[PDB]
C-alpha cells in the first residue's frame, strides 16, 4: 500500500467519522452518568 | 672530431660572453615607470557555433572581418564575425588539422596538420564553391604552421626541425631552413615579409632570412618547448610561448631574451601567443582554459579572458585592431572586445 | 558558365506556357535565381525570384498571382510557369544566376532569353535616352534612384549592365563601386545617396549598347529606361 | 457514510418507539437503551448504533443504584469494548504530518538547488543529467503537490483537481524514480546503448504513463463515485492508482540487487577492506533506487491502532519525505563534475575578485 | 535587413544544417591511438596519419598511427593500443621506458592503455632455446616464481610462462605505480595470428566507459 | 656533421649586436607609435565597433 495514499484515505475516514463518534461519547457519557 | 668540438664551444663562450656585455640594462628595469594598463577587461561580443570538435587554429583575413577556423571535426570554416554568418563551409580531406591561414589577397586559404600537406583552397572563384587550388607536400613532419607571404609564396614549419618556402603555381620548395634541433611548432612571418621567426621544442628561437635561406640569429632561454612564436608588429623582436609556463619577448638586434611572462599560479603551458595592434599587449592562451592578456612591456596579466570551457588552443588579432579571436577545445570560436 | 533558356512560340491570349532555364557550368543549388523579361522594344523588367533551397520565393505585382517560380536542383533547372497570359506579356525572358553571401556579385550571369508573343516601388530614372559619342572619350552616365539605396551596413544597392546589339545583358558594376571578372578595368563607378554615376574612360569599341541601372534594396526589382549610346 | 443528523434521527425514533411501549423493576429509558421489567438483568446492546458492538451485550442488577451516589448502575464495556480513542488517533495523524512536512521542506529546498545547478552549467549537460533534471523535478512536484492537497482537503471541483494532481504527481515521482534505475540499468548492462533516442522514451513513460492510469481514475470516479472531494476511498477504486505505483516499487528493488550484485562482483575478481567498499555503494545506490520502499509495499489497510499500522507509517513517512534530500546531495552535490564546475565557477568568480 | 542579407542568413542557416548533420553522422565513432615502434607488429595488430577504420558488434573504432609533442591531438581518446615486442630483450628496457613515458604522460592521465605484449611465441621459442636468460637483462628475474594459482595455460612450457609473467608483470606494475585508479592497463598477448585482437580492443572499450559510468556514479 | 655545425656557429657569432636597451627601447617606442590605434587597448565608441 502506498503510505501517502492511504493515509489520506485514513485522515478522510476519521475527520468524516469524527461527528459521529462525538455524539456517541457524549451520549455514552450521560448513559453511566444514568 | 674532438678538435670541432673544441671550436664549437669556445664559439658558444664567445658568443654567450658577446652577448652578456651588451646586456647593460633589463627592459623590467627599463619599463617601470611608465603607466600600468590595468584591467583589459574584454567581453564576448560574439560567440561562433557550428564546430562540434576541438578548434585548433584560426587566422584572420586580412579586412578584419572573415576569418578561418579550422577544428578537429575536420572542417575549415569561415565566418563573417560581423554578423556572425557562415559564408563558406570547407570539408577537409584530413581531420588531424593544427594550423589555417588566410592569403592576404583574400582568394585563397591555407590549413595543414598531421599529413604534412599544406592544402591551398581557392575561395574566390567562379562556380560559386571553394576548391582545392595547391597542395603542398615535401615536409616529413606535422606541419605546426603556415602563412601565406602572397598569392604564389607561402611558408610552413613543420615537425622534422625544419621551415620551407613554397611557390604555390609551382608547388615547389624554394627554400629550406635547417639548424632547429627539436619540432618546429610555430613561425611567424615579419610584417616586411623579408625575415621569419620559429621556435622549436629544442626550447630555442631562430630567425631566418627568407631569400638567403641562412640563420641569421638563435636564441635560447627557454627549458621547454616552444609552442607558440608571434612577431611584434614593429618585426624588430618576437614572443614565444613554451610549456614552461611561462612566455617570452626576444628581441633581433640584441640576439637575446629580454622579458619572461610568468606566475606562481600559472603552471600549465602556454597554447598560443599574439600581439594587438599596438604590440602593447601580449595576448597568451593557455591551458588553464582562459587567456592572459600580458603587458609585453611590463610583463604583468593586465586581463584575463575566462569564458572557454576547456584550453584555449588558437589566438589571434584583427589588422585593425579592432577584436580578438580565441578557440579553444571546447569547440566554440569567440570574438572578444 | 552557361544558362540556355527554352519556351516562346506563338501563343493565344488567355493561355498558358512554360519557360525553362537549364543551368550548366556552376552550383546551381548554392544560386538564386531569377527572371528578367524585355518588351519588344521597351527596357527590362524583372518577373520573379527563387532563393538556393527555395526557401524564399518572390514575384512581380504586374504578374503576381498568374506566375509560378520553381527549380529542380538536382536537374539543374529553372522553371516559370505562366498563366491568363496578357497581350502585355509579350517579351523576351532572361534566366539570371545570383549567389547573396559577403562581397559577392549578385546577377553575375545573364542568359540568351526566348521571345514570347500573344496576338509602392523603388524607381530609378535615366533622363538620356540617347547620348552620341566618339571612341577614346570618356563618358559619364547618370542614374538617380527614388530613396537613399545606401544601407546601415554601408551597400549601395546599384548594378550596371550593358546590352549589346543581338546581345544578353552582361554586368559591369555591382553594388555601385565593385568591378565584376572578365570586365576591361577601363568602366567604373561611383557616387553618392541617390546620385549614382557610371564613367568609362578611353571608349572603345565593342562598347556600344543599352546601359541599365537596377537596384537591390528591397522587391520587386526595377529597372531604369535604358541609356544608348550611339556612334 | 453515517452522520450526526441520521444518527440522532434514529435515536429519537427509538425513544419514542420506547415510549409507545411503555405506555402499553419496570422498564425505563437510558438515554440509549430500553431496559426491559433480585436478577442481573442482561440485554443486548442496541443495535440501532453503528459504533456499537453489537455481539455484547448490557447488564443491570434489579434497578440496583450504583453504592456512593443517587445514580443507576449498568455495565457497558461490551458494547465499547471495541472503538478506539479517537483522541490518540488525531495524534498519531499529527505526528506524521508534520514528519513529512519537515522531511518535503529540506527535500524541496536542496532539490530546488539541485535542479538549478544542472541547468546553469552548459557543461553539465548530457542525457544523465537530463534524466537527473527530470527526476529531481518529479520530486519537487510531488512534494508541492502534498502540500497543496494538504492546504486544500484539510483547511467540489475545486478540491477534486488538488487531489488529482497528488495522485499524479506523486504516480510521476514513483515512476521517475524507476527511470533512475533503468537508465543506470541499462547504463551498466547494455553496451554502448543509444543515449539521445532513450532520452524520448524516459520523457514520455515517465511523465505520460502516470496521466493514462490517473485519467481513468478521474472518469471512474465521476462516472460511479462522484461524491465529496474523491479523498476518501470508494472500495477497490483505489488500486487503479496504488497498483502502478507498487509495480513500480518492485522492479526498482529488482534492479537494484542486480546493480549490487554486479558491484560485488567486480570487487572480488580485481578482507574487511572490500567489504567497506561494497557497503558504500550500496548505501549510496539506495536512496536513487528507493529500496526502503519495498519494505512495507505489500502491506495491508490495517487498524489504525495497531502496531503493524504504526510502524509502517512512522517509517514510510520519514523515509519517503527525505529520499529527495538523499539523492540530491549525493546524485548533484556529491558528483566529481558537479564540484569542479562550483570550483570552477568560484575561482573564475574569485579571478573577478582578482581586479 | 537587406534582402542580400536576407539571403546570406539563409545561406548561413543552410550551412548551420549541413554542418549539424555531418556531427550527427559523424558523432558514433570511438576513436583509438595506435603508439609503438619498430619490430613490433604494431601495424600488423588488425587487418602522414595511417588511419584506418573496422567495425564490430555494430560499434565503429577509427585507429590513428602517426609517424613525442602532438600526442595531445589524442587527448579525448576512447584507448591507446600500445604494442610492445618481447620476444627481444636488450630493448626490453627501452620499451618500458616507453611505456612508462607514455603511462605518466600528463595528456594521457585519464586514457586507459590497452597494452599489448607481442611475438610471445618468439620469446617462449627463445626460452626453450636458452641462448638468451631473461635474468641477464633482468637481475630479479632470477628470484621470481610464477604464481602458483594464477597461471591458466593450454598446456605450455612452465619456463615460458614464468618469463611471460615475469615481464607482465613489470609492465603491470610499472603501470600500477601511481594510477590513481582514474585508467586501468589492460595487458594481452598477440603472435602475430591470433585474430581475436579487435574483441580484446572491444572488451576493454566496454571496460572504460563502464568504469567511467561508475565513476560518475561514484560506485567505484 | 661538427664542420657545419661549427660553421654555422661562426656565422652567427660574427654579426652585428645592438644594447639590450636600445633593442627594448625599439619595442616600446613601437608600441606607443601604435598605441593610440588599438581599440584592443582602449575600447572604441559602441557606434563604431563592428561587434
Ligand atoms: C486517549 O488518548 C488521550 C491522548 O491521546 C488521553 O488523554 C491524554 O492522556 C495523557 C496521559 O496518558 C495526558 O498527559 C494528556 O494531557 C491527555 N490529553 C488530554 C487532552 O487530556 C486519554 O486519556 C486517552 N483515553 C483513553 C480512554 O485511553
Amino acid at each position: 500500500s502506498v503510505s501517502e495514499i492511504q493515509l489520506m484515505h485514513n485522515l478522510g475516514k476519521h475527520l468524516n467519522s469524527m461527528e459521529r463518534v462525538e455524539w456517541l461519547r457524549k451520549k455514552l457519557q450521560d448513559v453511566h452518568n444514568f | 672530431l674532438d678538435q670541432l668540438r673544441q671550436e664549437a664551444e669556445q664559439l658558444k663562450n664567445q658568443i654567450r660572453d658577446a652577448r652578456k656585455a651588451c646586456a647593460d640594462a633589463t627592459l623590467s628595469q627599463i619599463t617601470n615607470n611608465i603607466d600600468p594598463v590595468g584591467r583589459i577587461q574584454m567581453r564576448t561580443r560574439r560567440t561562433l557555433r557550428g564546430h562540434l570538435a576541438k578548434i585548433y587554429a584560426m587566422h584572420w583575413g586580412t579586412d578584419s572581418r572573415l576569418l578561418v577556423s579550422a577544428s578537429q571535426d575536420g572542417k575549415l570554416i569561415i565566418w563573417d564575425s560581423y554578423t556572425t554568418n557562415k559564408v563558406h563551409a570547407i570539408p577537409l580531406r584530413s581531420s588531424w588539422v593544427m594550423t589555417c591561414a588566410y592569403a592576404p589577397s583574400g582568394n585563397y586559404v591555407a590549413c595543414g596538420g598531421l599529413d604534412n600537406i599544406c592544402s591551398i583552397y581557392n575561395l574566390k572563384t567562379r562556380e560559386g564553391n571553394v576548391r582545392v587550388s595547391r597542395e603542398l607536400a615535401g615536409h616529413t613532419g606535422y606541419l605546426s604552421c603556415c602563412r601565406f607571404l602572397d598569392d604564389n609564396q607561402i611558408v610552413t614549419s613543420s615537425g622534422d626541425t625544419t621551415c620551407a618556402l613554397w611557390d604555390i603555381e609551382t608547388g615547389q620548395q624554394t627554400t629550406t631552413f635547417t639548424g632547429h634541433t627539436g619540432d618546429v611548432m610555430s613561425l611567424s612571418l615579419a610584417p616586411d615579409t623579408r625575415l621569419f621567426v620559429s621556435g622549436a621544442c629544442d626550447a630555442s628561437a631562430k630567425l631566418w632570412d627568407v631569400r638567403e635561406g641562412m640563420c641569421r640569429q638563435t636564441f635560447t632561454g627557454h627549458e621547454s618547448d616552444i609552442n607558440a612564436i608571434c612577431f611584434f608588429p614593429n618585426g624588430n623582436a618576437f614572443a614565444t610561448g613554451s610549456d614552461d609556463a611561462t612566455c617570452r619577448l626576444f628581441d633581433l638586434r640584441a640576439d637575446q631574451e629580454l622579458m619572461t611572462y610568468s606566475h606562481d599560479n600559472i603552471i600549465c603551458g602556454i597554447t598560443s601567443v599574439s600581439f594587438s595592434k599596438s604590440g602593447r599587449l601580449l595576448l597568451a592562451g593557455y591551458d588553464d582554459f582562459n587567456c592572459n592578456v600580458w603587458d609585453a612591456l611590463k610583463a604583468d596579466r593586465a586581463g584575463v579572458l575566462a569564458g572557454h570551457d576547456n584550453r584555449v588552443s588558437c589566438l589571434g588579432v584583427t589588422d585593425d585592431g579592432m577584436a580578438v579571436a580565441t578557440g579553444s577545445w571546447d569547440s566554440f570560436l569567440k570574438i572578444w572586445n | 558558365v552557361q544558362l540556355v533558356e527554352s519556351g516562346g512560340g506563338l501563343v493565344q491570349p488567355g493561355g498558358s506556357r512554360k519557360l525553362s532555364c537549364s543551368a550548366s557550368g556552376f552550383a546551381f543549388s548554392s544560386f538564386g535565381m531569377h527572371w528578367v523579361r524585355q518588351a519588344p522594344e521597351k527596357g527590362l523588367e524583372w518577373v520573379a525570384y527563387i532563393s538556393s533551397g527555395s526557401g524564399t520565393i518572390y514575384y512581380a505585382d504586374t504578374v503576381k498571382g498568374r506566375f509560378t517560380i520553381s527549380r529542380d536542383d538536382p536537374k539543374n533547372t529553372l522553371f516559370l510557369q505562366m498563366t491568363s497570359l496578357r497581350s502585355e506579356d509579350t517579351a523576351m525572358y532572361y534566366c539570371v544566376r545570383s549567389i547573396y553571401y559577403y562581397g559577392s556579385s549578385p546577377f553575375d550571369f545573364w542568359g540568351q532569353g526566348t521571345t514570347l508573343t500573344v496576338s509602392s516601388d523603388i524607381v530609378m530614372t535615366q533622363a538620356t535616352s540617347s547620348v552620341p559619342v566618339t571612341p577614346g572619350e570618356s563618358v559619364s552616365i547618370s542614374c538617380r534612384s527614388s530613396k537613399s539605396l545606401l544601407h546601415s551596413n554601408g551597400n549601395t544597392y546599384l548594378y550596371w549592365f550593358l546590352q549589346r546589339p543581338g546581345q544578353s545583358p552582361q554586368l559591369l558594376i555591382y553594388r555601385m563601386s565593385n568591378l565584376a571578372s572578365g570586365v576591361p578595368d577601363r568602366f567604373s563607378g561611383s557616387g553618392s545617396g541617390t546620385a549614382f554615376t557610371l564613367t568609362i574612360s578611353r571608349l572603345e569599341a565593342e562598347d556600344v549598347g543599352v546601359y541599365y541601372c537596377m537596384q537591390h534594396l528591397e522587391y520587386p526589382l526595377t529597372f531604369g529606361a535604358g541609356t544608348k549610346l550611339e556612334l | 457514510v453515517m452522520t450526526k443528523e441520521e444518527q440522532i434521527f434514529l435515536l429519537h425514533r427509538a425513544q419514542a418507539q420506547c415510549e409507545k411501549r411503555l405506555k402499553e423493576c419496570l422498564p425505563e429509558w437510558d438515554h440509549i437503551l430500553c431496559w426491559p421489567l433480585g436478577e442481573v438483568v442482561a440485554v443486548p446492546c442496541p443495535d440501532y448504533i453503528y459504533d456499537f458492538n453489537h455481539k455484547g451485550h448490557a447488564y443491570r442488577r434489579c434497578w440496583e443504584l450504583v453504592p456512593g451516589h443517587n445514580r443507576t448502575w449498568a455495565n457497558y464495556s461490551e458494547c465499547v469494548k471495541f472503538l478506539t480513542n479517537e483522541t490518540r488517533e488525531r495524534e498519531v495523524f499529527d505526528r506524521l504530518g508534520m514528519i513529512y512536512t519537515v522531511g518535503y521542506s529540506v527535500s524541496l529546498a536542496s532539490l530546488t538547488v539541485a535542479v538549478l545547478i544542472l541547468a546553469y552549467f552548459r557543461r553539465l549537460h548530457c542525457t544523465r543529467n537530463y534524466i537527473h533534471m527530470h527526476l529531481f523535478l518529479s520530486f519537487m512536484l510531488r512534494a508541492v503537490s502534498i502540500f497543496v492537497k494538504d492546504a486544500v482537503l484539510y483547511s467540489y471541483a475545486g478540491c477534486r483537481v488538488a487531489v488529482t494532481f497528488f495522485l499524479y504527481f506523486l504516480a510521476t515521482n514513483y515512476y521517475w524514480i524507476l527511470v533512475e534505475g533503468l537508465y543506470l540499468h541499462s547504463l551498466i548492462f547494455m553496451a554502448f546503448f543509444s543515449e539521445k533516442k532513450y532520452l524520448w522514451g524516459f520523457t514520455v513513460f515517465g511523465w505520460g504513463l502516470p496521466a493514462v492510469f490517473v485519467a481513468v481514475w478521474v472518469s471512474v470516479r465521476a462516472t460511479l463515485a462522484n461524491t465529496g472531494c474523491w479523498d476518501l476511498s470508494s472500495g477497490n477504486k483505489k488500486w487503479i492508482i496504488q497498483v502502478p505505483i507498487l509495480a513500480s516499487i518492485v522492479l526498482n528493488f529488482i534492479l537494484f540487487i542486480n546493480i549490487v550484485r554486479v558491484l560485488a562482483t567486480k570487487l572480488r575478481e580485481t578482507t574487511r577492506q572490500q567489504y567497506r567498499k561494497l557497503l558504500k555503494s550500496t548505501l549510496v545506490l539506495m536512496p536513487l533506487f528507493g529500496v526502503h520502499y519495498i519494505v512495507f509495499m505489500a502491506t495491508p489497510y490495517t487498524e489504525v491502532s495497531g502496531t503493524l499500522w504504526q510502524v509502517q507509517m512512522h517509517y514510510e513517512m520519514l523515509f519517503n519525505s527525505f529520499q529527495g534530500f538523499f539523492v540530491a546531495i549525493i546524485y548533484c552535490f556529491c558528483n566529481g563534475e558537479v564540484q569542479a564546475e562550483i570550483k570552477k565557477s568560484w575561482s573564475r568568480w574569485t579571478l573577478a575578485l582578482d581586479f | 535587413v537587406s534582402a542580400e542579407d536576407k539571403a546570406a542568413a539563409e545561406r548561413s542557416k543552410m550551412i548551420d544544417k549541413n554542418l549539424r548533420e555531418d556531427g550527427e553522422k559523424a558523432r558514433r565513432t570511438l576513436r583509438l591511438l595506435l603508439l609503438g615502434a619498430d619490430n613490433s607488429g604494431k601495424s600488423t595488430i588488425v587487418k602522414g596519419i595511417f588511419e584506418t577504420k573496422f567495425q564490430v558488434d555494430k560499434v565503429n573504432f577509427h585507429m590513428f598511427d602517426v609517424g613525442r609533442k602532438w600526442i595531445q591531438c589524442f587527448n579525448d581518446v576512447t584507448a591507446i593500443i600500445f604494442v610492445v615486442d618481447s620476444s627481444d630483450y636488450n630493448r626490453l628496457q627501452e620499451a618500458l621506458n616507453d611505456f612508462k613515458s607514455i603511462w605518466n604522460n600528463r595528456w594521457l592521465r585519464t586514457i586507459s592503455v590497452i597494452l599489448f605484449l607481442n611475438k610471445q611465441d618468439l620469446l617462449a621459442e627463445k626460452v626453450l632455446a636458452g641462448k638468451s636468460k631473461i635474468e641477464d637483462y633482468f637481475p630479479e628475474f632470477a628470484r621470481y616464481t610464477t604464481p602458483e594459482d594464477a597461471t591458466p595455460e593450454p598446456g605450455e612450457d612452465p619456463r615460458v610462462t614464468r618469463a611471460k609473467y615475469f615481464i607482465r608483470k613489470e609492465f603491470v606494475d610499472i603501470s600500477t605505480a601511481s594510477g590513481d585508479g582514474r585508467h586501468i592497463c589492460y595487458p594481452h598477448f598477440t603472435c602475430a595470428v591470433d585474430t581475436e585482437n579487435a574483441r580484446r580492443i572491444f572488451n576493454d572499450c566496454k571496460d572504460i566507459i563502464l568504469q567511467m559510468n561508475l565513476r560518475e556514479y561514484n560506485l567505484v | 656533421q661538427a664542420r657545419k655545425l661549427v660553421e654555422q656557429l661562426k656565422m652567427e657569432a660574427n654579426i652585428d649586436r645592438i644594447k639590450v636597451s636600445k633593442a627594448a627601447a625599439d619595442l616600446m617606442a613601437y608600441c606607443e607609435a601604435h598605441a593610440k590605434e588599438d581599440p584592443l587597448l582602449t575600447p572604441v565608441p559602441a557606434s563604431e565597433n563592428p561587434f
